[PDB]
């Protein structure tokens, strides 16, 4: 087994720092090298450096002024530590094991963005179809996701029980300073009558628990 | 044996760094450059992985390369070396700034000793010269072995005649040779196959006959 | 720094045919690249290590070749679930860099977009703004036309546009549409249209309602 999962994120104030944690799980730390990966949200990849349970780093000298790479061998994890944050670290983070120049396996990924707007909690709204009693044959429904920030919103259905017709749809920046979303999914109203709709969204940064159903 | 395998390859690459394997036990690392009075082995790091154990040393050595430049070098065991099997090496410098981090298959950089022994004589039987010679001492399973023979006609005469060797094969005539010239022999040696792949020996040292009159 | 400079920037192929990506770099590195895989909601994956060789558990279809200067990434048949965008990566002289990032798209025959649009249900009214929900089940092509409309009347910069990563497993794309206006507008006025104008039907479909049809 390999795996990777990063600990904390959120949103950050500029010339600010960063307390990205890694867990390892699977093979023993003191093997290999270890790195972070950087992306601008359609942009491009940068790489910033490597560790291992050799203690010794490397940091690109695009980040080197900052970076600081760490590691703790019992609690079997590596941090980040990333100072004077600013509006060019508006990207994703992820870590992976350099067994050559990637690493087999990257970790789930992690977003965090950087402004001074503050937790923005998001609100939730069930969708009924728009029937009469004239014509049918599918049926589409859905909860909602509006004003937010910073990100990751991530939407399932029922612990994560229902699955394929599934579409959660991008964010897009309003003019609130907001982003929006829009989580629909696809049955027939053969099933419209023996079983209820209900997501079970989590938003982390402003820590938001909502339970909407969609009835008819 | 060293310094020569190690000149055959610095033939080409600039600071490339070039592991390649002998008689396929032990691999060996190295790379070039001479600069300055501030250098010397404990100056760089070697770390390497038979994939996936603990970390440890292509452990070096530093030496002067005759042509007035600096090697830096290292072996690795045998029974470690398993072949087919990937090897990872990383290479750093006084801090860990790293100088290589490279992948590389060790059953693919077998390089052999040259040939020896040789023996070139006239054929008493027309026109032709008759060439015998031994495969690379040391060498595991000679039996996959192909050679290339060289034919030389020499500097004032500038001239050649090229002849690939069936694998395993270590004797070979030599038809069409001018008479009253003089010609020089030379054979060098591959592993034929199968997978492991690899580079050209040098070319024994060779031996001159004179042709007799047409 | 190296620069590599992938292409084509992206791609649309067919399922089955046989799809190829480049990788051109600053200075030859020779060996020492990854090709790597970014699918929309994951974290990406590594197909080929040391510029050919293919990772464990990656399927074959996937291979790569070239050294030194330019590198090739070469999907032998595709799939529905091989959309994603693709990178080279190079580890021959640090920091390690990546490429632009070619992204490539399924071909797929044309399909139609069954429609949907949703009543703003009575909670989200004390927020005082309307936002209909006009969603687009299942299409292809991409290329969509939303025209939003209050009482028969096109509008200007009114709608509030998003859209889907192709499906992994039909590979359809899906749309999502949304009115702004206040909740002083919305008491007042009755029609309401999304007017979609795509290429699956060979004319305009349009769904709507009305608050005193409940």
């Amino acid at each position: 087994q390999v795996q990777l999962q990063e600990s904390g994120p959120g949103l950050v104030k500029p010339s600010e720092t960063l307390s990205l944690t890694c867990t390892v799980s699977g093979a023993s730390i003191s093997s290999y090298y270890w790195s972070w990966i950087r992306q601008p949200p359609g942009k491009g990849l940068e790489w910033i450096g490597y560790i291992g349970g050799e203690g010794s780093t490397n940091y690109n000298p695009s980040l080197k002024s900052r970076v600081t790479i760490s590691v703790d061998t019992s609690k079997n994890q590596f941090s980040l530590k990333l100072r004077s944050v600013t509006a060019a670290d508006t990207a994703v983070y992820y870590c992976a094991r350099e067994r050559l120049g990637i690493g087999d396996y990257w970790g789930q990924g992690t977003l965090v963005t950087v402004s001074s707007a503050s937790t923005k909690g998001p609100s939730v709204f069930p969708l009924a179809p728009s029937s009469k009693s004239t014509s049918g044959g599918t049926a589409a429904l859905g909860c909602l996701v509006k004003d937010y920030f910073p990100e990751p919103v991530t939407v399932s259905w029922n612990s994560g029980a229902l699955t394929s017709g599934v579409h959660t749809f991008p964010a897009v920046l309003q003019s609130s300073g907001l982003y929006s979303l829009s989580s629909v999914v696809t049955v027939p109203s053969s099933s419209l009558g023996t079983q209820t709709y209900i997501c079970n969204v989590n938003h982390k940064p402003s820590n938001t628990k909502v339970d909407k159903k969609v009835e008819p | 044996k060293f310094e020569s395998k190690a000149a055959l390859l610095a033939a080409r690459g600039p600071e490339e760094l070039l592991c390649f394997t002998e008689r396929l036990e032990d691999l060996v690392c190295f790379w070039e450059e001479a600069a300055s009075a501030g250098v010397g082995p404990g100056n760089y790091s070697f770390s390497y992985q038979l994939e996936d154990e603990p970390w440890k040393l292509c452990r070096l050595h530093q030496a002067p390369t005759a042509r007035g430049a600096v090697r830096f070098w290292c072996s690795l065991p045998t029974a470690d070396t398993s072949s087919f099997v990937p090897l990872e090496l990383r290479v750093t410098a006084a801090s860990g700034a790293p100088r290589y981090h490279r992948v590389i298959h060790i059953n693919e950089v077998v390089l052999l000793d040259a040939p020896v022994g040789l023996v070139a004589r006239l054929a008493d039987e027309s026109g032709h010269v008759v060439l015998r010679w031994l495969p690379p001492p040391e060498t595991p399973m000679t039996s996959h072995i192909r050679y290339e023979v060289d034919v030389s006609a020499g500097n004032g005469a500038g001239s050649v005649q090229r002849v690939e060797i069936l694998e395993g094969r270590t004797e070979c005539v030599l038809s069409n040779l001018r008479g009253r010239t003089r010609y020089t022999f030379a054979v060098r040696a591959r592993m034929a196959e199968p997978s492991f792949g690899g580079f050209w020996s040098a070319w024994s040292e060779p031996v001159s006959l004179l042709t007799p009159s047409d | 720094d190296i620069q590599l400079t992938q292409s084509p920037s992206s791609l649309s192929a067919s399922v089955g045919d046989r799809v190829t990506i480049t990788c051109r770099a600053s200075q030859g590195i020779r060996n020492d690249l990854g090709w790597y895989q970014q699918k929309p909601g994951k974290a990406p994956k590594r197909l080929i290590y040391a510029a050919s060789s293919l990772q464990s558990g990656v399927p074959s279809r996937f291979s790569g070749s070239g050294s030194g200067t330019e590198f090739t990434l070469t999907i032998s048949s595709l799939q529905p679930e091989d959309f994603a965008t693709y990178y080279c990566l190079q580890h021959n002289t640090y920091p390690p860099t990546f490429g632009q990032g070619t992204k490539v798209e399924i071909k797929r025959t044309v399909a139609a977009p069954s429609v949907f649009i949703f009543p703003p249900s009575d909670e989200q009214l004390k927020s005082g703004t309307a936002s209909v929900v006009c969603l687009l089940n299942n299409f292809y092509p991409r290329e969509a036309k939303v025209q939003w409309k209050v009482d028969n009347a096109l509008q200007s910069g009114n709608s509030q546009e998003s859209v889907t990563e192709q499906d992994s497993k039909d590979s359809t794309y899906s749309l999502s549409s949304t009115l702004t206006l206040s909740k002083a507008d919305y008491e007042k006025h009755k029609v309401y249209a999304c007017e979609v104008t795509h290429q699956g039907l060979s004319s305009p479909v349009t769904k709507s309602f009305n608050r005193g049809e409940c």
